[PDB]
């Protein structure tokens, strides 16, 4: 495919047999997406600031007859870059603008308008937007905002489990979610009845929820059962027959079906004797009598003459009642069925719970419940009934809360009003009796089709129409008898709330958090992490086990294995590799479409509920070229289960391997061999690597590498490409093609690289330039890598010559021992910039000055400052030494002969200054590499704060000068070309400059049209680039917007080299990890044969108990890999030619069976391939995707090739003694990594420091100088040796005796060592406290 | 708890008295105002609400505030952190002379000792160098003492030394479970940032060495030492006092190379030989021989 | 505030023997009180026992 | 409560405490302890000032104990360590922290002896006459005195006082047209106490629109632009809103406005009618006074009743007394020279 350009320089080779088809996607994507389609104009209305707009717009106010609206937004440009804004520490956002139309109308007048007006825009707020990359800089911070996955809105059932009544039975209750507004929950008793809770209320009757629906009973009661019949006429007393509606009952008489006996009594109920009377027609037949007196009536009966009192509805009839209804001619009478198998005579008894049926009764009852007092008013009644649900915003559920409510109930239209209804809830309530009935199951919560999420479109979405209803309960003031001022969408709008509640979301909250900045991939999942927690829900502690566990439907959209190992375990969790998200908030994944049983390249995204429907085949299976499965029995999966089934029947297939496993674990070799939690450490472990002096490609990987580096954005990729004008350091120029280019801008593209930058971990982000000079780019080629990256690989560790074996104890438990020479050799050492800021004031005794000269301080310390104060950039830095000196003035110094002295002695020495200074902190250190000092506008700054005014002028000059040179070169050339066709002097007219005079005026026709346009866009192109300079200068002579009580602002940037010590915390894929125990001699390590000692020696004793064989196979197909670049190593060193290189190399990479990577030369020829010989001296690096992986046949095969032994084991020798081991010994490249973890961050010792006001004890921690809890389990263990005067000191003088801490240090110095123990402070607290109460408790003796 | 740009701000328990007080004294106004018994007694009900909310915010409904809210805390909720005396005091002072640093092995370094960081001492000593600095002379004044410790140079080292010779001091980690995981040692200064922990100890500890951190505390007075030694030193206890069979006992890789020089094997040179003392060290050393192996017979007391 | 939270007098001083009111400042007496304020002097650890 | 970082304290040291800790460990006997516990409350975060000597040895309230006794002490606690600690006078300040100059200095130790123990006075103006006295001549002497110019005062090395104590502003004054423009920058019982707080919710949109109302009023009252601040008194506050004096210098006194000069809020309500006819109240007074006495007296004038004539040429009627007396206040040399 001849690949592209940067890939040439080294390409992996792979080992993975099966094709591939869905390209891997974006991977951030799903933050970008999200907040794309939050700024967007829709004329639907829906997704982003339209929705919140189309929420209120337009206003009523109060019979005003005068309204607002508003048409769209648009936007402002947003007036700082994104480094600019993270330099100067202000938020990145973009001012929101809005027209409102004004229409004011006449009273008394309808329909009548007496005038409109509008302004232009009215500014509201300014929302924040996105980086290129998925991150919000807000006050120079990058802060990623985290996905969330929340229980979904619509209807929900459960079971309960029965665990509560200890009887044991099925519980059914059904709650209603809206998107917002009350919940509704229907549950059981344990007597077997419905009842009605609103947000978590006490139990209420059922039918009182119905009662207010404008229902009487008789449409209650039939309404919500069967209808059915009954018919006594002259005592022939003919009921229907319902034969299909019983499955079962004890017949007590002979039931003759027209003249003739169709079941006798006691015979068999069973279908014989029922489609007996089903095949002959009968029609309604009469029973024995006794059996109507069990059944009770339905329908309100009166006679024709008197209607008055009994048998209203629910109550059973009694021989009483029959000759009354016989009397008043009554010939047909319903009455409920109720035969109880399936069905069940519930409703009924909710009615004889409910005091009274009357409507009103019942508002009442509800409105005096939600509040627990209230007077029976009946308008709080008629409030809360239409306003609860039925108001037009109040309770909304919207359209996922729709759409999952009419598929919850089998309805067709999957559209919908966003506010409930009678029939919504009625059929509510059927379905829910429905599950009791035993038609029906349950909802899992656990099930992903329940479980949706929301991205920082939808949640900005929220807090952005919050923070505008907020504005209109307001602004419907203006027209209230505010009368007219005119002038409407101007002074009627307070931006304040909006602003206030958007900064305030983004600013503070739970799911925005500060991102993680150590790794590219660290970044990367950071911003496809779905958490449960938050404003949604899941408080956590209380959530409870089940929502850990992995559910069967996470099977491709979350992941199995990514996960905190903490406290919160399950909870947040990690997008899988090939997920995507819905229209509808769902996580639906791909997969490839089978028809007959061949499989079609058509791929299609299935949600959860889609997906179970089908059968699904497995990731790695076989096949064939014509896409016939080879084996007639295929794994594959239905629904919450796995089997084998036949070719015929699957209709999918999953993509790649990939799509269980998430990006981080993504990149893990061998994970197969692994234990999943063993995995899941070292996945969890890579994230919290630290990037190092100079990045190694990982030697063995899954060629995943590529995709995270390049997506992360943290390297710097080439647009519109072709060929590099210029290289450096800093700066990277491309001369793009003359084919990709916007007609009249010509010109190039200019890439600054960022040089070394604090990370929000206090790391360096340094980016380096891949490219030579004179090189052909093209569109996604990589110009510079980030830190920690190769060449557009990932490279978070480094590689190491690992020998497994006991050294002497230094190996032990998980310790690890590494040769001197990798310290020596620096990889390991990580660059660390930290910041401090100086910040000067105006106080109440007047301003604050920074520096020349401080009161009572030596030239010694002043000798590090410049003229400014500020210190050199390039000083060496240590413990107290003064980074910025400052001097704050205090209170009217006057008289008196000593202070006249004073004054005239010293001059002074500027009096009432003190010598608040910007001192480094103790314990810290480095050479400052930045200072930036933001000024004040008007302060007059001079000395030097105008050196970063004078170099960022120059670095603007400098960068926009290119262009001019290159469009005057251009303009040159025509001038140039134009002169040869008349009036040419060669060379005369390249040694005279400045259009020589124009050259006077040769032709007319060169006169007016060369004279025209040269001179027009000589002068347009001169003027517009010095008014650029001209407005870029104004931009950088002024000073920050700035709180009214600072003057002037400094900040100053260190850094240190940190070289590893026996603290490391080193730690590999394979969730491996140990300190460094020691370092050894080179000398003292073991060497093999050719007296190549291993670098990092570890314990066998690990691998077995952990059950992690990544670790073994890393290492062997790792020998396998430097053992070819050794080769090349040789060949390239003997000078060998280009020939036999390349048949060694192209002889490397086709080896393995299958392998799909078809890459061989002759396509590239000469150089190209001494290039890339030169670039793989090192190693070749091979690359064993995740599941499809390099079996051990293919690592001997590599590994033969290298004429190194196959069983990756070689004879040691020992280092001291020279001996050799018996044994041999697993030698091996495997790719560490350093931790964040550095003891440098952890030694810490206390003496006597800081105490506390209250109780008196020594302060937290590290930093403040803790000194170390001593709880109650470290009491207990004193307590049981026995040991009480250990503990004594510990209680007492050492933590809260004041007198006994002195007596103690005090004896201490002298050399007693005796104790004095006195009585600890936070003992006589606690007396006071209690006394605070009215109780005493006194010491009595 | 005063702010950021001064101008103090009030506490949680405050806003209990202040809300009394104002109730006191407006019950007290209306009461000395002779008004009628609706409103005076819907003060005496507010003014029951307020003392009662100050002495526990819970006992009914809501409490709190509109400051974000939470329950505040009362007097009854002020009772030490846990709401036992948990925090603050009951075995639970956070204390002095402490530090606190990472675990690696301790592979020389006999039983009763630990490698202590040469840095991380010198601070948890200081008290005792000074004396030692008074004593010799090298410092008339605490502050000579105290401003050459500071430059940590020259004598400081070696009286270090002097202080830290036989002074037990104590190593404590985590989860603190049985008494064993607190233990007493004799230090050796090691120049290093972490501590080396001797391995047979590293059973009791439940401790490997993935980054591990421990405690360091330093007894002082004499009952407190004495009490290291005779009682928390690792050598005192060796046996669980649980089961009562040993702990101490080598696991990992003292197992495994125990386990491989007695074995048998077959052949392997040097077999069938008659030596005795033996005391063999000569032949494995010098090959001659494998130790697997041979089935030697060997003389011995 | 006098009679208040936090108040002197009742509740002790402020400084250590040095008192509001600007009067008998030091250690001249072990015992006083102003004639401004009931202020009993005597040290300032008294803020955490009255 | 306890298990987060309630402001429980810090519990820093001032000098006074480090001063104590110092003393707790040197060997001081049972009363010298309490002669030392007894003067080191005597110095003050400016270090020198020990006050008064002989009311250090009358507050122990005789019974023996000498001067002696506290005077030795007193040495040996000025000899702790900040240097010269206390003393008294700044002269014996200066010897106690020559006390130690290693004795190795050159030409430093006698020469800083006599110029530091004696004769010191007149060291203030310049050398002069002192070279003759002692005999010095050209560097040897300057060298000294750059010693001695290079000795600091007291401690203020303790300090403690990290705390700068910033104003937070309050109100911002936008200028606008060579002026200000204010712009103020910067179940059922709690359910009846939710009710309040929609009246304090009210209440707190009005709190903004008070200071945009009184600074505009304030912006009325006195001309910015103007040398200081035009004569206004609280009755046109009072005027305007109709509030009370004390109310709404009680509103100017706990916040402070920010304007683009001076942090100084109440102080541009104060001011006098001068009750004169030709005729900005003492502001313009007391600072133009000060103005005024700052460029004057080629090399020894010290008239302040020059000063006065001057003042009474401009019209404002001059006493010749009271502007001279607040004239020559506040650090002003005017008068002391003469």
């Amino acid at each position: 495919m001849v690949y592209s350009y940067t890939e040439k320089k080294r390409i992996r080779k792979d080992f993975g047999k099966r094709p591939q088809v869905l390209d891997v996607p974006y991977l951030l994507s799903i933050q970008l997406d999200s907040f794309q389609k939050f700024i967007e104009q829709d004329p639907e209305g829906q997704y982003g600031l339209e929705a919140a707009f189309r929420s209120v717009f337009p206003i009523q106010s109060y019979s005003g007859n005068s309204e607002l609206q508003y048409v769209s937004y648009r936007l402002g440009e947003p007036v700082f870059d994104v480094q600019e804004c993270q330099i100067r520490g202000v938020t990145y956002s973009a001012p929101l603008r809005v027209k409102l139309r004004l229409v004011i109308y006449e009273r008394e007048a309808p329909e009548g308008t007496v005038k409109d007006i509008k302004e232009q825009e009215v500014y509201m707020g300014e929302i924040p937007l996105m980086t290129d990359n998925g991150t919000f800089v807000i006050n120079g911070t990058e802060r990623v905002i985290v996905s969330q996955l929340h229980r979904s809105p619509g209807v929900f059932f459960d079971s309960d489990k029965g665990k509560t009544h200890s009887s044991g039975k099925v519980l059914y209750n059904a709650r209603i979610i809206p998107y917002r507004g009350s919940w509704l929950d229907f549950e059981f008793d344990p007597k077997d009845n419905l009842f009605v809770r609103i947000d978590r209320r006490r139990k209420l009757p059922a039918t009182i929820i119905l009662r207010a629906l404008n229902y009487t009973t008789e449409q209650i009661l039939d309404l919500f059962f069967e209808k059915v019949i009954f018919e006594i006429r002259d005592n022939k007393l003919q009921m229907e027959l319902v034969p299909e509606r019983l499955r079962g009952e004890t017949a007590s008489f002979d039931i003759e079906a027209n003249g003739k006996v169709y079941v006798e009594k006691g015979r068999r109920i069973t279908a014989r004797h029922i489609r007996q009377l089903e095949k002959d027609d009968v029609k309604l037949i009469e029973v024995p009598v006794e059996y109507i007196a069990g059944k009770v009536v339905a329908k309100d009966y009166i006679d024709e003459s008197t209607g008055e009192l009994i048998c209203a509805a629910n109550m059973e009839l009694s021989l009483d009642l029959l000759a009354k209804l016989s009397q008043s001619g009554h010939k047909r009478i319903e009455t409920l069925f109720t035969n109880d198998l399936d069905h069940g005579p519930y409703i009924s008894e909710t009615l004889r719970v409910d005091p009274t049926n009357d409507r009103l009764s019942a508002l009442v009852e509800i409105y005096r419940m939600m509040r627990p007092g209230e007077p029976p008013t009946r308008e709080a009644a008629e409030s809360l009934f239409e306003n609860l649900f039925f108001s037009e915003d109040r309770y909304d559920l919207s359209a996922v809360g729709r759409m999952k409510f009419n598929r919850s109930l089998l309805r067709e239209e999957i559209e919908g009003s966003g506010i409930l209804s009678k029939d919504d809830i009625i059929d509510v309530m059927k379905k829910l009796i429905d599950i009791r009935n035993g038609k029906g199951e349950v909802d899992d919560i656990d099930h992903l089709g329940n479980r949706r999420i929301r991205s920082v479109g939808e949640m900005a979405e929220n807090q952005f129409r919050v923070g505008l209803v907020r504005v209109e309960r307001a602004v419907k003031e203006r027209l209230s008898l505010g009368d007219l001022d005119t002038l409407m969408p101007q002074d009627m709008i307070n931006a304040k709330p909006i602003s206030a509640a958007v900064k305030e979301f983004f600013g503070s909250s739970q799911l925005s958090q500060f991102m993680d900045q150590n790794n590219p991939l660290s970044e990367i999942t950071h911003k496809r992490r779905i958490s449960a927690l938050g404003p949604g829900g899941l408080t956590r502690e209380r959530a409870g086990f089940e929502v850990r566990d992995v559910h069967p439907t996470h099977y491709g959209r979350v992941c199995p294995i990514e996960t905190p190992e903490g406290p919160n375990i399950g909870l947040i969790n990690s997008l899988s590799v090939y997920a995507q998200t819905n229209e509808y908030g769902f996580l639906e994944t791909p997969y490839r479409k089978v028809t007959d049983g061949v499989v079609t390249d058509e791929i299609h995204y299935l949600s959860a509920i889609e997906e179970g429907n089908y059968v699904i085949a497995q990731a790695n299976s076989n096949l064939d070229e014509e896409g016939h499965f080879v084996e007639d029995l295929v794994t594959c999966r239905s629904k919450g289960e796995s089997s084998l089934f036949s070719r015929d029947q699957v209709d999918y297939m999953d993509v790649s391997t990939q799509q269980v496993v998430s990006v981080g674990a993504s990149l893990i070799p061998f994970l197969e061999h692994d234990d999943a939690n063993r995995a899941l450490m070292g996945a969890n472990m890579q994230r919290q690597a630290v990037p190092t002096l100079r990045a190694d490609k990982p030697l063995v990987g899954t060629g995943m590498e590529r995709a995270v580096a390049v997506d992360s954005g943290v390297t710097a990729v080439a647009k519109r490409g072709g060929v590099v004008q210029y290289v450096d350091a800093s700066r990277i120029v491309i001369k793009v093609n003359e084919d990709e280019m916007y007609p009249g801008e010509a010109g190039i593209d200019i890439y600054n690289l960022t040089k070394y930058t604090r990370s929000n971990q206090n790391t360096c982000i340094n980016q380096m330039p891949c490219v030579s000079l004179g090189e052909p780019v093209e569109r996604g080629d990589v110009l510079a890598d980030g830190p920690s990256t190769d060449l557009g690989e990932l490279a978070l560790g480094q590689n190491m010559r690992v020998a497994f074996m006991p050294w002497n104890g230094y190996n032990f438990e998980d310790s690890i021992l590494v040769s001197e020479r990798v310290v020596q050799e620096d990889r390991f050492t990580t660059i660390h910039i930290q910041e401090l800021a100086c910040v000067s004031r105006d106080t109440k005794l007047g301003p604050e000055e920074i520096t020349a000269d401080i009161p009572n301080v030596g030239e010694a310390a002043l000798s590090k400052l410049d003229e400014s104060g500020i210190v050199y950039i390039g000083a060496e830095v240590t413990g107290g030494d003064i980074l910025v000196g400052k001097v704050t003035p205090k209170g009217e110094t006057q008289l008196t002969p000593e202070e006249k002295l004073l004054r005239a002695i010293f001059g002074e020495k500027a009096s009432d200054v003190k010598d608040s200074s910007l001192r480094v902190p103790n314990g810290v250190s480095g050479t400052v590499i930045d200072v930036q000092v933001f000024t004040r506008d008007g302060v007059e700054k001079d000395k030097r704060a105008l050196e970063i005014e004078e170099m960022q002028l120059k670095q603007a000059k400098k960068d926009l000068s290119e262009e001019l040179q290159i469009l005057e070169a251009g303009l040159f050339s025509r001038i140039r070309a134009v002169l040869v066709a008349g009036g040419v002097e060669a060379e005369k007219l390249d040694k005279l400059p400045r259009d020589r005079w124009l050259e006077l005026g040769l032709t007319d026709e060169e006169k007016q049209n060369q004279l025209e346009q040269l001179a027009e866009q000589y002068d347009e192109l001169k003027h517009e680039f010095e008014k650029k300079l001209e407005a870029k200068r104004r931009k950088i002579t002024q000073g920050d917007d700035l709180a009214p009580g600072v003057l002037k602002i400094v900040k100053v940037y260190l850094a240190v080299k940190r070289r590893i010590q026996p603290g490391d915390k080193m730690a590999g894929r394979h969730g491996n990890k140990g300190v460094i125990s020691k370092i050894n001699p080179i000398e003292d390590m073991p060497y093999d044969e050719n007296g190549t000692p291993v670098d990092i020696v570890l314990n066998p004793l690990g691998v077995p108990s952990r059950m992690n064989i990544g670790q073994i196979l890393e290492t062997h197909l790792g020998m396998a890999a430097k053992g070819i670049g050794d080769k090349i190593n040789a060949m390239l060193k003997q000078q060998q030619e280009v020939a036999k290189l390349r048949e060694f190399i192209q002889r490397a990479y086709d080896l393995g069976a299958d392998v799909r990577q078809k890459v061989d030369l002759s396509t590239f020829s000469d150089e190209e391939v001494m290039r890339l010989a030169e670039n793989l001296r090192k190693g070749m690096p091979i690359a064993t995707p995740v599941f499809d992986g390099a079996k051990e046949a293919e690592i001997k095969e590599l590994l033969k090739l290298g004429d190194l032994p196959t069983s990756g084991q070689i004879r040691l020798y020992d280092g001291r003694t020279g001996e050799q081991f018996e044994r041999p010994v697993t030698v091996g490249y495997m790719y560490m990594l350093k931790l964040n973890h550095l003891v440098d961050d952890k030694m810490h010792a206390r003496s006597t420091g800081s105490y506390s006001l209250v109780t008196q004890q020594p302060l937290g921690g590290k930093a403040q100088f803790g000194g170390q809890r001593f709880g109650e389990m470290e009491v207990w263990a004193l307590e049981a040796y026995g040991a009480a005067y250990t503990l004594q000191e510990m209680l007492t003088v050492k933590s809260d005796d004041v007198n006994g801490r002195t007596k103690m240090y005090k004896n201490i110095v002298d050399g007693n060592h005796q104790m004095e123990p006195g009585m600890p402070e936070s003992f006589n607290v606690l007396l006071k406290e209690i006394r605070s109460l009215g109780i005493n408790i006194e010491l009595e003796d | 708890v005063p702010l950021d740009g001064g101008r103090f701000a009030t506490s949680d328990l405050n806003d209990l008295y202040r809300r009394v007080i104002n109730r006191n004294n407006r019950l007290k106004r209306l009461l000395d105002l002779a008004a009628p018994d609706i409103i005076v007694r819907n003060e005496k009900r507010m003014l029951q609400e307020a003392v009662d909310a100050l002495l526990d915010n819970g006992r009914r409904g809501r409490a709190i505030t509109g400051s974000n809210k939470r329950p505040l805390k009362s007097l009854a909720d002020m009772i030490k952190g846990k709401q036992g005396r948990f925090r603050q005091n009951l075995l639970g002072k956070r204390v002095d002379y402490s530090g606190r640093s990472v675990i690696t092995v301790g592979p020389y370094l006999r039983l009763h000792q630990c490698g202590l960081p040469k840095k991380m001492a010198l601070e948890l000593f200081k008290p005792f160098i000074y004396g030692k600095l008074e004593l010799r002379g090298l410092a008339t004044t605490i502050k000579a003492a105290k401003k050459m410790v500071e430059r940590e140079e020259a004598v400081v080292w070696d009286i270090l030394d002097e202080v830290i010779r036989e002074h037990p001091v104590l190593l404590n980690r985590a989860p603190t479970l049985h008494r064993l995981g607190i233990q007493a040692f004799e230090p050796v200064l090691i120049e290093g940032k972490a501590i080396q922990l001797h391995p047979l100890v590293c059973a009791a500890y439940n401790a490997d060495f993935d980054g591990d951190q421990m405690a360091v505390h330093v007894p002082l007075t004499l009952e407190a030492q004495l009490e290291a030694r005779a009682l928390m030193m690792s050598t005192n206890n060796i046996l669980s006092p649980a089961n009562g069979e040993p702990i101490i006992v080598p696991s990992q890789d003292v197992v495994l190379g125990l386990y491989y020089m007695t074995r048998d094997c077959v052949n392997a040179k040097g077999e069938g030989m008659v030596l005795t003392g033996p005391k063999e060290a000569e032949r494995l050393y010098r090959s001659g021989l494998a130790s697997l192996h041979a089935r030697v017979k060997v003389r011995i007391t | 505030e006098r009679d208040g939270l936090f108040c002197a007098r009742i509740f002790g001083p402020v400084k250590d023997y040095e008192c509001l009111c600007g009067k008998y400042k030091r250690l001249k007496h072990r015992g006083v009180i102003c004639e401004k304020c009931g202020v009993e002097v005597t040290q300032t650890k008294v803020r955490r026992e009255r | 409560d306890d298990e987060l970082p309630v402001y429980q304290g810090e519990t820093t040291q001032t000098l006074q405490d480090y001063l104590m800790w110092q003393v707790e460990l040197t060997p001081f006997t049972d009363t010298d302890r309490a002669i030392a516990t007894s003067i080191v409350d005597a110095v003050d975060d400016t270090g020198y000032l020990t006050i008064q000597i002989e009311d250090i040895v009358d507050s122990i309230g005789d019974d023996e104990i000498g001067l002696e006794e506290v005077e030795a002490v007193l040495k040996r606690i000025q000899r702790f360590d900040p240097v010269g600690v206390a003393a008294k006078d700044l002269r014996d300040c200066l010897l106690i922290q020559l006390s130690q100059f290693a004795k190795e200095t050159p030409w430093l130790e006698e020469a800083r002896l006599i110029i530091s123990d004696h004769l010191d006075l007149l060291a203030n103006h310049d050398f002069r006459t002192l070279m003759r006295v002692t005999r010095l001549k050209e560097e040897v002497l300057k060298e000294a005195v750059n010693l001695i110019q290079s000795l600091d005062x007291x401690x203020x090395x303790x300090x403690x006082x990290x705390x700068x104590x910033x104003x937070x502003x309050x109100x911002x004054x936008x200028x606008x047209x060579x002026x200000x423009x204010x712009x103020x920058x910067x179940r059922s019982n709690l359910q009846e106490a939710r009710w309040l707080i929609k009246s304090l919710e009210s209440a707190n949109d009005t709190l903004l629109r008070v200071s945009r109302c009184i600074v505009e009023q304030q912006q009325a009252f006195f001309e910015q632009g103007e040398e200081y601040m035009k004569p206004m008194v609280l009755a046109d506050i009072a005027q305007a809103v109709e509030m009370h004096e004390s109310t709404i210098s009680r509103v100017t006194t706990q916040k402070y406005l920010h304007s683009p000069r001076g942090i100084x809020x109440x102080x541009x309500x104060x001011x006098x009618x001068x009750x004169x006819x030709x005729x900005a109240s003492s502001t313009a007074i007391r600072a133009l006074v000060k103005k005024l006495i700052a460029a004057e007296n080629p090399a020894k004038p010290l008239s302040d009743s020059k000063l006065t004539s001057m003042l009474s040429e401009q019209g404002i009627m001059v006493a010749r007394r009271t502007v001279a007396k607040y004239r020559e206040s506040l650090s002003i040399p005017p008068s002391n020279q003469r």
